[PDB]
RNA sequence: GGCCGGGAACUCAAAGGAGACUGCCAGUGAUAAACUGGAGGAAGGUGGGGAUGACGUCAAGUCAUCAUGGCCCUUACGACCAGGGCUACACACGUGCUACAAUGGCGCAUACAAAGAGAAGCGACCUCGCGAGAGCAAGCGGACCUCAUAAAGUGCGUCGUAGUCCGGAUUGGAGUCUGCAACUCGACUCCAUGAAGUCGGAAUCGCUAGUAAUCGUGGAUCAGAAUGCCACGGUGAAUACGU
């Protein structure tokens, strides 16, 4: 009805905030075919809501800015997970059984002081 | 525009109103249009750069 | 490295900021956008009697008390083990090891 | 490895469809990182294999590489004091994944116009078994049964 | 290359550090050239006085400097007058009024800074460092110190070449912040050299 | 590759040109400054030019309107 | 609209100093609109150890920075009198900008 | 067919017709035929002969493949018969520049083959 | 124009802490230790990473950061200033940057970061210049102002394997900016040219996940001068059968 989530996919943050009854995807005043409609991962802003029927039943109005295109991409997954408490009786168990509410840390990994890209070493033969 | 109205940078002023009258300080910046000068005042040591008007300090 | 090497500075501090500190109109606005008669010419011809030691190009940051002319820093204007020299007995303030 | 025996983290599959045996060969057909431009490339290069055939996308890919699984291949196994290579019997499990890298080195050679054409005709004739990504893999066949010793 | 100061490491989150003021890049230079020299000045005519640490917490337009000794006896001289005289050849050099704060130790004999010249006070005449060390470490121990490590440098003994050894007693933390240790060094130059000190002595925990 | 607003010329570097145009051929002359730059008003000059050991005689062409006298007084020996 | 910045480097010690003039200022003009603060200010260094060669020893240093501001929300002639030439936090840069 | 006398567009963009001549490159390439209002993207199948002498007068204004050849070695010849710096810094097979010359100066030194 | 009200929900901003320990369940195992599955959780076994470099070896380097015993110069090996040189060139290696194209060169349309620098300086608009940028001039000693229009991506195409519409060195011509000064000896923009080379032998370097990879940017120095470096951000794998 009037519910909150969040998600933060690298360095992206989001506001999510769900809607029953209307069929629409509107992404930060953005429509559904012209700003992602040809992009790869179209079903990302969709992807665990396969068991649900919200096609036709909810509309969700989604406003992520900062961080990437597929971290916008990613925290509109990841903040629907914290946004599906209306019905997080029949939501919250599948979610962490599909692992969906995770953060998935996968980091900026800090630049080490010699490692060159904070990992890669320069080049050492024997001599 | 005279004296403590044509207020300069680094030019020393003097407070005589509100709680930082009788005390001196320097008009690090000035803002004709706005009718106020940038001055602060050595308060404790810390200069305390408050907004004082042309008749709220005058030219030292 | 040398004390005649800080010798310099003294000298150079001296006599730039008797003019080019100062007095830049003679020296940088008086060849801009006007007539190329040879009087602006004649301007940068009284620049020739000054010293050219006096010119802020001579501008060498150095250590102040060794005089370290590479692996500088304006931030302290200090030589490169002198930002250590205070940061391992906090003879600067903030000045903590970056532990992230 | 040495001790601390690890498997392999999952697949991340086909936002098409949730296939989990599509998605290793995007990641190995992907180079230095660009997922986006290289997926699309592959799903126009399954545009060029589905009106060739029109027969379906599951199957009609799954009959090229299922008619292509090297039952084994060599590697080298110390029981003496020199280099000899065995023939391994390799798992269905592990048939898939090595046959694909024969396939996405053929879209790197015989470059025919464009890499969406040069990995076309290289994945049209795996289906055959006549093709020239399949022409090495049972060279090594020829290798592989010139040294069948161990059982 | 070896041994990171601990001090450095754990000023502030433990100990607090040796200057504390705020200043703009722009007065980074002014407020720093004062520090240096007048303790420098400091340390030519306060070196028997037997200090501690000269934390300089210099505000915006003010200067306190915290000399931390324990024997003012001889700082203040007689009737204080020789602390205006450390105030006289300091108003006028950087230019601001500087007071001063000699704020002492009730005990000399617990301090990382009073170990190190001690020995180095009676290097100049020979003597068996062992035994000068061993009187300060023990005393230092009984009195409540829980841990020390002391060193010595030069070419100890009227030596060539190149020697170091530590007396261990205690407790030395190096890869444990959380608890309590010092550290200070003096040099020792004559007619034979530079003989030099650390020491590593351990207080305690939170 | 300076300026189009001015070249430059030291003013010993100056009036050296104009004590040439009222007395002429005598000797060779003499300067230091090899970043002194050449003007038209110079022509035919025999100036020999300090390449840090001794002094390397020049002659002046028409061409030489934004060209210095280094490329004509070089410093680097080779063989 | 009257601002009260508070400039310094730790929050270790201006925590003391933001309880000092939010409560000074109630006994006498009660009138303000709560400290708001402003992004920790991070200057981080990496300077060359080794005296005369080997460019690998890197040591991280930081002169950390943190601003505060206060915002007392009309200009009072009893909050500004009792705290002109009065500020509790010592070595920190106050801007009373009125 | 005939442009500058024996240099030939070769069966290609329009656009590509005019940068195969020595004497010109990026811009004026792009100038030539936007000043004969002709778009870029056509081939010499539509450029026809009665734009190709509009095309002679537009490239009558400046300087031309043999025609270019000859002031720029005319310019260095010049260079010699100043005999300078500039002068003896050409025939030698040595790079003239703000060079790091000591090991990568390929272009005047060659081939390592000796 | 979150621009003008309103709001304390909410992202963000920043503090004192709450949060993880093999705590619990079962098999196995010497009632122990312990591995690893089941559970919930933000994270599961030192959650990812950094900082801290034990006793000591190389009696490893530095006297050229500074200190300091002897030694010698102390009308000089010390001091000053005006040019050159460190920028030299057949050849060799080392570490970086760039191509060897189409997953690309190019034109238009349009998408989305965090970190941080800033006053004898960083520079919004405006006018013109093919452009680079010049003049003029707010704000701003800073989450408000500027730097600062982030690009690969995507869409429509356009060209079809050629040393090629690939690539950028070289070199001539004309200038933009800095500053006493750009020959020797800066950088960049633009005009013109367009060689080597179509995956590189023995040998050998990096890497266990936002790592690899590719694309973009800021900063320290500083009158000016990065493909260096220290930091940031974008998209996003293979494989560790086994010792």
């Amino acid at each position: 009805n009037q519910y909150y989530g969040t998600g933060r996919r690298k360095s992206s943050a989001a506001r999510v905030f769900i809607k029953p009854g209307n069929g629409k995807i509107v992404i930060n005043q953005r429509s559904l075919e012209q700003y992602f409609g040809r992009e790869t991962a179209r079903m990302v802003v969709r992807q665990p809501l396969e068991l649900v029927d919200m096609v036709e039943k909810l509309d969700l109005y989604i406003t992520v800015k900062g961080g990437g295109i597929s971290g916008q991409a990613g925290a509109i997954r990841h903040g629907i997970t914290r946004a599906l408490m209306e019905y997080d009786e029949s939501l919250r168990s599948e979610l962490r059984k599909a692992g969906f509410v995770t953060r998935d840390a996968r980091q900026v990994e800090r630049k080490k002081v010699g490692l060159r890209k904070a990992r890669r070493r320069p080049q050492f033969s024997k001599r | 525009p005279r004296p403590k109205t044509l207020f300069e940078p680094g030019e020393m002023v003097r407070v005589n109103d509100g709680p930082f009258a009788d005390f001196n300080g320097v008009v690090e910046e000035v803002d004709y249009e706005k009718s106020r000068l940038k001055v602060s005042v050595s308060i404790f040591g810390r200069a305390t750069p408050v907004e004082l008007d042309f008749s709220q300090v005058e030219k030292a | 490295a040398k004390q005649s090497m800080k010798a310099r500075e003294v000298k150079r501090v001296a006599l730039a900021d008797k003019y080019f500190a100062k007095r830049a109109e003679l020296k940088a606005i008086i060849s801009d956008v006007n007539a190329s008669d040879e009087d602006r010419w004649n301007a940068v011809l009284k620049l020739q009697t000054l010293p050219r030691d006096s010119s802020p190009s001579r501008q060498r940051n150095r250590c102040r008390q060794t005089g370290r002319p590479h692996g500088f820093l304006r931030k302290f204007g200090l030589s490169r083990i002198k930002v250590r020299e205070a940061a391992m007995r906090g003879e600067i303030p903030g000045l903590k090891k970056a532990s992230w | 490895p040495r001790r601390r025996v690890i498997g392999q983290r999952k697949i991340l599959p086909d936002p098409k469809f949730g296939s989990e045996l599509l998605a290793k060969f995007v990641n190995i057909l992907m180079v230095d990182g660009k997922k986006s431009t290289a997926e699309s490339i592959v799903y126009s290069a399954l545009e060029t294999l589905a009106q060739r055939s029109g027969k379906s996308e599951l199957e009609a890919f799954e009959v090229a590489l299922e008619n292509v699984r090297p039952t084994v291949e060599v590697k080298s196994r110390r029981v003496g004091g020199s280099t000899y290579q065995v023939p391994v019997e390799v798992r269905p499990v592990r048939r898939n994944a090595l046959a694909m890298r024969w396939i996405v080195e053929a879209a790197r050679k015989r470059g025919d116009k464009s890499m969406a054409l040069r990995l076309a005709n290289e994945l049209s004739d795996a289906a055959e078994n006549k093709g020239t990504a399949v022409k090495k893999r049972e060279d090594v066949h020829r290798m592989a049964e010139a040294n069948k010793a161990f059982a | 290359g070896q041994k990171v100061h601990p001090n450095g490491i754990r000023l502030g989150i433990v100990k607090p550090w040796n200057s504390t003021w705020f200043a703009n890049t722009k007065e980074f230079a002014d407020n720093l050239d004062s520090d240096f020299k007048v303790r420098q000045y400091l340390t030519k005519e306060l070196a028997k006085a037997s200090v501690s640490r000269i934390v300089i917490e210099r505000p915006a337009k003010s200067i306190r400097v915290t000399i931390h000794t324990a024997r003012p006896g001889i700082v203040i001289g007689k009737k204080g007058e020789d602390v205006e005289k450390l105030r006289k050849v300091v108003a006028d050099i950087a230019g601001v009024p500087a007071q001063i704060n000699i704020a002492e130790v009730r005990k000399p004999e617990l301090d990382a800074k009073l170990v190190a010249d001690s020995i180095t006070s009676q290097l100049e005449r020979r003597v068996m460092f062992r035994r000068a060390m061993k009187r300060a470490v023990q005393n230092a121990m009984r009195l409540g110190a829980k841990g020390i490590k002391v060193e010595v440098s030069g070419r100890l003994g009227g030596a060539e070449i190149a020697r170091t050894e530590w007396y261990r007693e205690g407790r030395v933390p190096l890869h444990t912040l959380r608890a309590d240790i010092d550290y200070n060094t003096s040099e020792a130059h004559t007619t034979y050299g530079v003989i030099g000190v650390k020491v590593w002595i351990f207080k305690g925990e939170i | 590759r300076s300026l189009k607003k001015g070249p430059f010329i030291d003013l010993h570097l100056l009036k050296k040109v104009e004590k040439a145009v009222e007395s002429g051929d005598k000797k060779p002359l003499r300067t230091w400054s090899r970043r002194s730059t050449i003007f038209p008003n110079m022509i035919g000059l025999t100036i020999a030019v300090h390449n840090g050991r001794q002094h390397v005689p020049v002659f002046v062409t028409d061409e030489m309107v934004g060209h210095k006298l280094g490329e004509f007084a070089p410093t680097r020996t080779y063989r | 609209r009257i601002r009260i910045r508070l400039k310094a480097f730790d929050h270790r010690l201006i925590d003391q100093a933001t309880a000092e003039i939010v409560e000074t200022a109630k006994r006498t003009g009660a009138q303000v609109r709560g400290p708001i603060p402003l992004p920790t200010r991070k200057e981080r260094f990496t300077v060359l150890i080794s005296p005369h060669v080997n460019k690998d020893a890197r040591d991280q240093y930081e002169i950390r920075t943190h601003l505060r501001l206060v915002d007392i929300v009309e200009p009072t002639e009893k909050t500004v009198d009792a705290l002109m030439r009065l500020d509790l936090a010592a070595g920190v840069d106050v801007q009373i900008s009125l | 067919a005939r442009i500058a006398g024996i240099n030939i567009p070769d069966h290609k963009h329009a656009v590509i017709a005019l940068t195969s001549i020595y004497g010109v490159g990026k811009t004026r390439s792009k100038a030539i035929l936007a000043a004969a209002g002709i778009a870029e993207d056509v081939k010499i199948s539509e450029l026809s002969e009665g734009q190709i002498d509009t095309l002679r007068d537009e490239v009558a204004k400046f300087v031309v493949e043999g025609d270019l050849r000859r002031e720029i070695s005319m310019s260095i010849k010049r260079l010699m018969d100043l005999g300078c710096y500039r002068g003896l810094r050409h025939r030698r097979g040595l790079p003239v520049r703000g060079q790091r010359t000591k090991t990568n100066a390929r272009t005047r030194k060659g081939p390592r083959k000796p």
